[PDB]
C-alpha cells in the first residue's frame, strides 16, 4: 500500500550541488513508528549502489552512509511531511545516475483490536527514480 | 481548620511502614520484606484532611530545603520536639 | 472476576444467631487493598450497610449494629462470614456479600454477590 | 453519618423522553458517589461510579455528573427496562449511607 | 515554619506557632510522624503521556532529600532510563541509600531518548519524587518512584514497558512494548489494565513480529 | 565580659544569609540568587565584641571537631538547645 | 536488675577515649595519638553488669538500625535526651 | 526501645520507659555515653580458625553503622583481604571516615581466597564489627576491627599474618606466614604468643626456605 | 565547651556553663545562630604573597566541616589550583555539597606548582576556610573561599589571576597575569585595585606580547 515518489533531479554542473526529494503516502507517517529510508542510485548500464539511509526517530534518527558518498552526500528527512531528501555536494560527472528512494515498509496482519504495519531492514518499496545528470 | 479543596480524594489509606534469630541481619529478611501493612478509612474526615495538610506543608518544606546545606535531612522532627519544649519551658 | 456466593439457614427463629457465609472464588482473601463487606436489604426500603472485615482481619461495624454483629474470616478456605445475634422479625432481608477496593482505579467498583434471603419468624 | 437526600421521590416520564434525578449530600462527597438501578428480585446494578464513569456494560444513554454536595443522573431517552428505582450511594464516609430511591415511572 | 497536623478525638487540626495549647501533650518523640502520600489520591492523571508533562529539566539548582517513616501503596510508580540523542545519560545514578519505592502496583518503565536541557529533572508543581523512605526533589536514573507530598504530625509489581522519543520536550511520542520487535501506539485513554489485556491477546494469539522488522500496532479508534 | 584585643576592627558588617511559583525549585532562583543582604553598624560595641567572640570560640571548636567522627557537623546548636533545657529542667 | 549470664567475664576495663598550638590541626597530633587511656576495676559489680547490658541492648539496636535509612547514626543519644525531657515536662 | 544503663552509687540499673524516676537527674548531654565493648571479654574463642566461623555472607541486606564515644582495648583484632577464586574482591572498600580500631594488641591479618556468596560479610550472632569509633554490621576490606557490642548509659601492634584457602566456607584451611616461602600449618590450639615464639626460633635458627620452593612446617602434635 | 554569645539590650555577653541565668529566655531554636566572620576584618594582610604563608601541608589528620547560617561579604577570596612538579594534583576535589563562598569582591585565583608535603592544606593559625555555608579545616581544589572564624550565639567578582612557582614552600614567587604571554612581577605592596589599574593601562595601550615569547613587566620601584 506504501508509495514514494522522487523529484528534484535534472541537470546540474560538476563542482555544484543539488537536493533531491522523495515524498510518499500509504504508511503511518515516515518519522516515527516507521522504517528509515534509503537512497540507492543506478547509473544506466550499472547495478544499484547504496548511498545511505536515515533511521526513524524511534531508532535514533541517525544516518548510515555508504563509503562512496562519505563526506559528500547527506541523507535527511522533513519530519511529519513524509519527505526524504538527499543533499549531494561536490558533484562530479561520475555521479550521473538514476536516484531512487527506498523503503522497508508495507502492511502487516490485522486483528479485531486494530491495524498493523512492518518496518524492515531491507527494501520492499522502491520509487520510480529521478535522473540526475552531472555534466559540463 | 483544614479545608480540602482538591478535585477529588481517595477516602482511604493503604499504608506501609517499618516497625528468635530474626533480629540478626544475617538471618533476618531482605529489604523488600521489612515492611508491614494495613488499611485505614476516613474516620471523621481524617484522611481527606490529611491529604490537604500534605498539600499545604509542601511550600514550607521546599523553602526550608532551599535554605539548608544537608544533602539529606532526617532532623525535621527532632527540631520540632525541641521547639515544643522551649515554648513551654524556655 | 471474583465471584461471591452467600449461603445460610434461610429461616431462623427470634433470639437465634444468624450465620451467613460468603464463598470467595476467582480470587482470594489476602488480596491486598480490599475490604470484604456485608449489606442488608430491608425489603421495601433502601439499603443499610452492615460492616467490613479487612484483608488483614481487622473489623469495623455500622454503629447501629455494633453490639449485634461479628464479622470474621478464614483464609485457608477462602470464606468470610456474618454472625448476627439476637435476631427478630425486623431483620428479615436479603443479605448481600460484596468486595470493595482501596485502589484508586477500582475505588468506585463493587463486586456484588447474588444475595440470600433470610426470614426471621416464630 | 451523611444523610443522602434524593428528589423527586417519583419521576413519571413518557417513553422516548429523557429524565433527570437529583441526589444531595449532607457534607461534601468529593466525587465519591455511585448510582445503582434497582428492579424487583435483583441485586442493584451499578451504573455510574466516581460520579460519572460508566460501569462495564452500561449503555451510553446513561450519564452522570456532580461534585461536592450536588449530584445528578440523566437518562437521555428512556427505553423499556429503564423504569426502575434509582439509588445514590456515597462512599466518602464509612457508614456507607444511601439515598431513598427514586421511582422512575412511565 | 513547616505546619504540623494534630490528631485529636475530634478531628485533624493544624498546630499554631503563636498559640500554645496546654492540652496538646507530647509524651515522646515516637508520637511524631513523617508521612509520604501519593498524588494519585488527589485524582491527578497517571498515564505516561500526561505524567511526563509535569516534569522538566533545570540547572543551577542542587537536589535535596527528606525522610519518611510511613507512606502509601502506589497504584502507579515510574522508572526512567533516558538518554540524550548522542547516547549519554540524562539522569544521574542514584546515590547510596536510595532504593525504589517498596509498594507499587504497576511500574511504568520508560526507556528512550530526548533533549535533556538541565542537570536534573525536577517536578514542576513542586511535588516530590518518592523513593523508599526518602522524598527527593529530583529523578534518579533507573530507580522506581511515586509522585507525592509529605505531611508531618502528632499521632495520638506488573512492570509495563514503554519506549519514548523526544522525552524531555512538549511534543513527544510513546510506544507500548509487547516484545523486542512488537509495539503498540500509546494513547492517553489507555489504562494499565487495558495495556495488560492487549498484551495477553496479542501475545497469546501470536500477532507478533516473525520477521526481523518491527510490527507496530494501532488500536482501533473506537 | 569580652575584651577585643585585635590589632584592628572593621566596625561594621556587610552580611548575607538565606531567609507565586517562586517556591518551586523548577521555577525558583539559581543558587547564587538565594541569598539576602544588608548592613549593621557597631551599635553599643556589638560588632567588635562579636569579632572577638569568634576569635575565642575557635579553640573550643577545633578540639570538638578533632574528637568527633561526623564528616560534617550540623548539630552543634541542637545540642545547645538540649543542654539549655536540661540545666533548667533536668 | 542485671544478671550476667555469660560463660565468663573479664572483671576489668582497659579503655580508650577522646577527650599552646596543640589545638591547631596543623600542629596537633596525628589521629593515632588523639586518644587517652586508663583502667577501671569491677567496683561493686559494675563491669560485669555493664558487659551484660551491652549483650542485651544489641537486639534493640539491630532492629532500630534495620528500620532507619541513615547510613550512619550519630543521633541515638540526642533522641534519648529529648525523650527524657518530654516524659517529665511534656 | 534501646535500654540505657544508669550508674548509681549503688549499682548499674536499667532505665525503664514506663516508670519515671524523679531522682534520675540528667544535667547535660555530656552525661550520656556510648561504649563499645569487645566480645573477647566474654570468653569467646579468638583464634583465627574459630573466629571466622562466626562470620558469613549475605545479599539483600544493606550495611549500617553507629558511633562510640569510648571503648575497650582489644587483645585480638582482625584485618581481612579476601578475594574470589577469579581474582575479584569479596569485601567492599571502606568508605570515608572508617578507620581501623585504635587500640589492638595482636592483629590477625588474613589474606586469601574463597567463595563469597553474598554482597557483604555479616556477623552471625548479630555482634558488630568495631572500627575506630563506629560499629558496623559489615566487614570492610583491609580495615582492622574488633568484634563487639554497644552499651548506652547515664554516667553519674605485633601483626600476625595468615594465608587462607576456602575462606567463606565451613571446611577451610590456614597457614601462619613466617616468610614469603615459609609457612606453618595453623591449629586452633595455638595462641598468638605461641606463634610469635615459633616465628623467633624458626627465623633466628635459619630453618626457612633457601630454594625457590615453599617450606611448610607441621608442629609436633605434642 | 564551645562558648555562646548572648545578645542583650545592654551588650554582648558570654554565656556561662556554671551560672544559670534565669532571665536568658530561649523561646525557639530560631534564636540560635551560627555566624561566619572573615579574618580580613581583624586587619590580617590579604595580598597573595603574605596570605599563602599562613597555609601549609600536613598528613595524618583528616579534614572536617561545620555549618553557617549567616556570614560576611568578603573583600578578598582565594581559589587555588596547585599541582606537584610531576603534574599530579596537590589539593583534593571538593566533595558534593561544597560550593564557593557566595559574596566575594575580588577573587585571587592562583594557579601553579610547588612541593606539597602532606595530604591536605591546613590553616596554620587554626582558622577555617569558609565555603558557601560550611567552614572547613582544609582547602579544596578549584573552590573559592574566604579565611575566617565561627561564632555561635543567642540573637534577641573581578577575578584576578596569578601564576605561582614553589607554592608550598617559604621562598616562592608570583606573577600577575594580564594575558597568556603577558605578566607583571608581583609584590606585597600591590593592592587589588592597583593590579586592576595596571591591567587597564597595559592592555588598553597595547603593551603586551605580540611575538610568541612571554613579556614580563617589572614595576618601577617608586
Ligand atoms: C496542592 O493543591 C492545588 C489544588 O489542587 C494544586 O494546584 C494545581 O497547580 C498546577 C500548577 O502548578 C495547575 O496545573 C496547570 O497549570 C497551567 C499553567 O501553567 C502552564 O503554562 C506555564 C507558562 O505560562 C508553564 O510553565 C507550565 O508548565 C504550564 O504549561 C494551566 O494552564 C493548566 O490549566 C489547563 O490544563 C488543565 C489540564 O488538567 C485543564 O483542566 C484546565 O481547564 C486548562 O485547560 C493547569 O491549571 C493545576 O490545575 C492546579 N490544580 C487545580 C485543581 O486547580 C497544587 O499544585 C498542589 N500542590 C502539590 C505539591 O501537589
Ligand atoms: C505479556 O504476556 C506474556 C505472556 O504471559 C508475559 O510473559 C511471561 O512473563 C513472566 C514474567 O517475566 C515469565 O515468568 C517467569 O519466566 C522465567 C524465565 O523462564 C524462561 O525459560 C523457561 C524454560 O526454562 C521458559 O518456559 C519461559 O517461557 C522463559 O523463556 C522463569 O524462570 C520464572 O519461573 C521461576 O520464578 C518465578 C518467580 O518469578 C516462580 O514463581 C517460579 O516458580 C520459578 O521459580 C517465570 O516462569 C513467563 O514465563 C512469560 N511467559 C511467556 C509465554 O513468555 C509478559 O511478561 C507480558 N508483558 C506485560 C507487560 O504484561
Ligand atoms: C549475648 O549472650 C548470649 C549468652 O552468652 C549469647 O548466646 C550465644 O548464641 C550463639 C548463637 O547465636 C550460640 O552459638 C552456637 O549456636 C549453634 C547453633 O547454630 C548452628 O546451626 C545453625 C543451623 O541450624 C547455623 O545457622 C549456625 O551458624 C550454627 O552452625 C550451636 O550448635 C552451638 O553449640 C555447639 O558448639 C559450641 C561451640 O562453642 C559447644 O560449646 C556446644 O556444646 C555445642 O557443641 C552454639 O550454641 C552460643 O553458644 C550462645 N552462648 C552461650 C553461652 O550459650 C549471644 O550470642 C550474645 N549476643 C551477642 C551480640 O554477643
Ligand atoms: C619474625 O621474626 C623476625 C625477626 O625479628 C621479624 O623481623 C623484623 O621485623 C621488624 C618489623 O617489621 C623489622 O623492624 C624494622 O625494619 C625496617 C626495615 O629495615 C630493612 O633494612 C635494614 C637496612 O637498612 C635491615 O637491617 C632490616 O633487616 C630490613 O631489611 C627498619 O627501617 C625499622 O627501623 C626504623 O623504624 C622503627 C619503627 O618501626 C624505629 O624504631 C627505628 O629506630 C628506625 O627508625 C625497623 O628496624 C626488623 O628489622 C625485622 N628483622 C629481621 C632480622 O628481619 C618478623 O617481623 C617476625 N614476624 C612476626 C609475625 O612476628
Ligand atoms: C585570635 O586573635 C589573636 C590575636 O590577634 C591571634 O594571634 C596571632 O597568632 C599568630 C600565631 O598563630 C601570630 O603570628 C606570627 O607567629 C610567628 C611565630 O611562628 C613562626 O615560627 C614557627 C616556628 O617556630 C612556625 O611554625 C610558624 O609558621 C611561623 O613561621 C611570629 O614570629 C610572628 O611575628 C613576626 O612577624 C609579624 C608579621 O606580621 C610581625 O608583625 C612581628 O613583629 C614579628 O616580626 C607572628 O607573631 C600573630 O602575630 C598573632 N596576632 C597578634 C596580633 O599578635 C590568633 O591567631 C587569632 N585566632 C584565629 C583563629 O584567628
Ligand atoms: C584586563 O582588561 C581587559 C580589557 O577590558 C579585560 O578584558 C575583558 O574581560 C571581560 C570579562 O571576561 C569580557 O567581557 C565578556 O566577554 C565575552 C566574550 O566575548 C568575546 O567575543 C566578542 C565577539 O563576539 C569580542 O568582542 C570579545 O572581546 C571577546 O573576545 C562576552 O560574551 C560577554 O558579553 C555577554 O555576557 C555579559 C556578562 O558576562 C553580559 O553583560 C553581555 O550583555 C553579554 O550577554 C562580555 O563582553 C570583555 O569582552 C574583555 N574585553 C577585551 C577587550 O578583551 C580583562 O578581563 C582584565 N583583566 C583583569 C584581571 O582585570
Ligand atoms: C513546543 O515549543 C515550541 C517552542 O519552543 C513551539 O514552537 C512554536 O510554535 C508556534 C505556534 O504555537 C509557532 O508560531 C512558532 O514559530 C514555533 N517556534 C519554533 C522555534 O518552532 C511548539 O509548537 C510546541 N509544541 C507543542 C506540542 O506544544
Ligand atoms: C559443608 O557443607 C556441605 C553442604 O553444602 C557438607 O556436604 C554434605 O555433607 C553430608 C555429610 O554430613 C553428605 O551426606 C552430603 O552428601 C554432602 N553434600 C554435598 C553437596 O557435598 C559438608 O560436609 C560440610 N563440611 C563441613 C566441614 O562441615
Ligand atoms: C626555607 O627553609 C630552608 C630549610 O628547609 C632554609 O634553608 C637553610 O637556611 C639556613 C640560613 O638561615 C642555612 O644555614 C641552611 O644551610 C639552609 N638549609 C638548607 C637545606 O638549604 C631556607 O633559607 C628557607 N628560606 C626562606 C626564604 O625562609
Ligand atoms: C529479545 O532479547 C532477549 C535478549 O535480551 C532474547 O533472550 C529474546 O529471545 C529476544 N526476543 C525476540 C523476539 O527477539
Ligand atoms: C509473518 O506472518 C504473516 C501473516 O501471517 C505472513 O504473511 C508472513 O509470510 C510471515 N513471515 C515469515 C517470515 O514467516
Ligand atoms: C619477600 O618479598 C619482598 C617484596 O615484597 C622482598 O623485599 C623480600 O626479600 C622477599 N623475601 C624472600 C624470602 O623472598
Ligand atoms: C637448603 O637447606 C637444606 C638443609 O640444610 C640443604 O640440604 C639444601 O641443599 C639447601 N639448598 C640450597 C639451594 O642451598
Ligand atoms: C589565550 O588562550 C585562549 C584559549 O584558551 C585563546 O582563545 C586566546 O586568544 C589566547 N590569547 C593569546 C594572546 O594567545
Ligand atoms: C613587537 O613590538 C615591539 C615594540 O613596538 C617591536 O619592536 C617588535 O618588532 C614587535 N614584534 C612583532 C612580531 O611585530
Amino acid at each position: 500500500e506504501v508509495q514514494l515518489v522522487e523529484s528534484g533531479g535534472g541537470l546540474v554542473k560538476p563542482g555544484g550541488s543539488l537536493r533531491l526529494s522523495c515524498t510518499g503516502s500509504g504508511g503511518t507517517g515516515f518519522t516515527f513508528k516507521y522504517a528509515g529510508m534509503s537512497w540507492v542510485r543506478q547509473a544506466p548500464g550499472k547495478g544499484p549502489e547504496w548511498i545511505g539511509r536515515i533511521k526513524s526517530r524511534i531508532d535514533g534518527g541517525t544516518t548510515d552512509y555508504a563509503a562512496p558518498v562519505k563526506d559528500r552526500f547527506i541523507v535527511s528527512r522533513d519530519d511529519s511531511r513524509n519527505t526524504l531528501y538527499l543533499q549531494m555536494n561536490s558533484l562530479k560527472t561520475e555521479d550521473t545516475a538514476v536516484y531512487y528512494c527506498a523503503t522497508g515498509s508495507g502492511k502487516g496482519p490485522s486483528a479485531s483490536f486494530g491495524e498493523s504495519y512492518y518496518y524492515y531492514d531491507f527494501i520492499n518499496v522502491w520509487g520510480k527514480g529521478t535522473t540526475v545528470t552531472v555534466s559540463s | 481548620v483544614i479545608v480540602n479543596a482538591q478535585p477529588k480524594c481517595n477516602p482511604n489509606l493503604h499504608y506501609w511502614t517499618t516497625q528468635g534469630l530474626a533480629w540478626i541481619p544475617y538471618f533476618g529478611p531482605a529489604a523488600e520484606g521489612i515492611y508491614t501493612e494495613g488499611l485505614m478509612h476516613n474516620q471523621d474526615g481524617l484522611i481527606c484532611g490529611l491529604r490537604q495538610l500534605a498539600n499545604e506543608t509542601t511550600q514550607a518544606l521546599q523553602l526550608f530545603l532551599r535554605a539548608t546545606t544537608e544533602l539529606r535531612t532526617f532532623s525535621i522532627l527532632n527540631r520540632k520536639a525541641i521547639d515544643f519544649l522551649l515554648q513551654r519551658w524556655g | 472476576q471474583v465471584q461471591l456466593h452467600e449461603s445460610g439457614p434461610g429461616l431462623v427463629k427470634p433470639s437465634q444467631t444468624l450465620s451467613l457465609t460468603c464463598t470467595v472464588s476467582g480470587g482470594s482473601i489476602n488480596s491486598a487493598g480490599y475490604y470484604w463487606t456485608w449489606i442488608r436489604q430491608h425489603p421495601g426500603k433502601g439499603l443499610e450497610w452492615i460492616g467490613y472485615i479487612d484483608y488483614t482481619g481487622r473489623t469495623y461495624y455500622n454503629p447501629s449494629l455494633e453490639s449485634r454483629v461479628i464479622i470474621s474470616i478464614d483464609t485457608s478456605k477462602n470464606h468470610f462470614s456474618l454472625r448476627l445475634t439476637s435476631v427478630s422479625a425486623a431483620d428479615t432481608a436479603v443479605y448481600y456479600c460484596a468486595r470493595e477496593s482501596s485502589w484508586v482505579s477500582e475505588l468506585g467498583r463493587d463486586n456484588w454477590g447474588q444475595g440470600t434471603l433470610v426470614t426471621v419468624s416464630s | 453519618e451523611i444523610v443522602m437526600t434524593q428528589s423527586p421521590a417519583t419521576l413519571p416520564v413518557s417513553p422516548g423522553e429523557g429524565a433527570t434525578l437529583s441526589c444531595r449530600a449532607s457534607q461534601s462527597v468529593f466525587t465519591n458517589l455511585a448510582w445503582y438501578q434497582q428492579k424487583p428480585g435483583q441485586a442493584p446494578r451499578l451504573l455510574i461510579y466516581d460520579a460519572s464513569t460508566r460501569a462495564t456494560g452500561i449503555p451510553a444513554r446513561f450519564s452522570g455528573s456532580g461534585s461536592g454536595t450536588e449530584f445528578t443522573l440523566t437518562i437521555s431517552s428512556l427505553q423499556s427496562e429503564d423504569f426502575a428505582v434509582y439509588y445514590c450511594q456515597q462512599y466518602n464516609n464509612w457508614p456507607r449511607t444511601y439515598g431513598q430511591g427514586t421511582r422512575v415511572e412511565v | 515554619s513547616i505546619p504540623l497536623g494534630v490528631i485529636h478525638n475530634s478531628t485533624l487540626q493544624v498546630s499554631d506557632v503563636d498559640k500554645l495549647v496546654c492540652r496538646d501533650k507530647l509524651s515522646s518523640t515516637n508520637q511524631l510522624r513523617s508521612v509520604g502520600l501519593n498524588l494519585e489520591g488527589n485524582g491527578v492523571a497517571t498515564d505516561v503521556p500526561s505524567v511526563t508533562k509535569r516534569w522538566g529539566f533545570r540547572s543551577g539548582v542542587p537536589p535535596k532529600v527528606v525522610n519518611y517513616e510511613a507512606g502509601e501503596w502506589a497504584e502507579n510508580c515510574y522508572n526512567l532510563e533516558i538518554k540524550k540523542p548522542d547516547g549519554s545519560e540524562c539522569l544521574p545514578a542514584a546515590p547510596d541509600g536510595i532504593r525504589g519505592f517498596p509498594r507499587c502496583r504497576y511500574v511504568h518503565k520508560v526507556s528512550g531518548t530526548g533533549p535533556c536541557a538541565g542537570d536534573f529533572a525536577f517536578h514542576k508543581e513542586g511535588a516530590f519524587f518518592l523513593y523508599d523512605r526518602l522524598a527527593s526533589t529530583v529523578i534518579y536514573r533507573g530507580t522506581t518512584f511515586a509522585e507525592g507530598v509529605v505531611a508531618f504530625l502528632i499521632l495520638p509489581s506488573t512492570t509495563i514497558r514503554y519506549q519514548a522519543t523526544g522525552f524531555g520536550t512538549n511534543e513527544t511520542e510513546y510506544l507500548f512494548e509487547v516484545d523486542n520487535l512488537t509495539y503498540v501506539q500509546l494513547e492517553s485513554r489507555f489504562t494499565p489494565q487495558f495495556l495488560l489485556q492487549l498484551n495477553e491477546t496479542i501475545y497469546a494469539s501470536g500477532k507478533r513480529s516473525n520477521t526481523t522488522g518491527k510490527l507496530i500496532w494501532k488500536v482501533n479508534p473506537e
